[PDB]
């Protein structure tokens, strides 16, 4: 049952990633930021399925 | 308390006139709030010994 729930959550994530196109983003790099180092932040950006309007 | 999220980019002018807003506080999740090109250019002229028009 938890596997089914995780599949549904992955589906939520995929839909949000697809619809992310027409929004804008703001990633914060630092100790308390979203990403630990700048290398992580641009590894995550390169993995985005659809590039948002303005990162 | 008005909190500006980390996604907010300032692109409009906030004009308050005759509003007793003692209590309100404006805070941002970010340290700096950037200000981009405002959509509508509203300028206020200051009538003083040197006349200078400002867009705040």
């Amino acid at each position: 049952v938890n596997g089914l729930a995780d599949d549904i959550q992955k589906m939520k994530d995929t839909y949000e990633a697809l619809t992310l196109s027409n929004t804008d983003v703001t990633y914060t790099v630092g100790q308390k930021g979203d990403f630990d180092t700048l290398n992580h932040c641009f590894e995550h950006i390169e993995d985005l399925i659809v590039q948002p309007k303005s990162i | 308390r008005v909190i500006l999220l980390k996604d907010y980019m300032m692109r409009e002018q906030l004009f308050l006139r005759d509003k007793r807003y003692n209590h309100i506080t404006i805070t941002s999740e970010n340290d700096i709030v950037e200000a981009y090109e405002t959509e509508l250019n509203r300028q206020v002229e200051i009538k003083t010994n040197p006349i200078f028009r400002v867009k705040p």
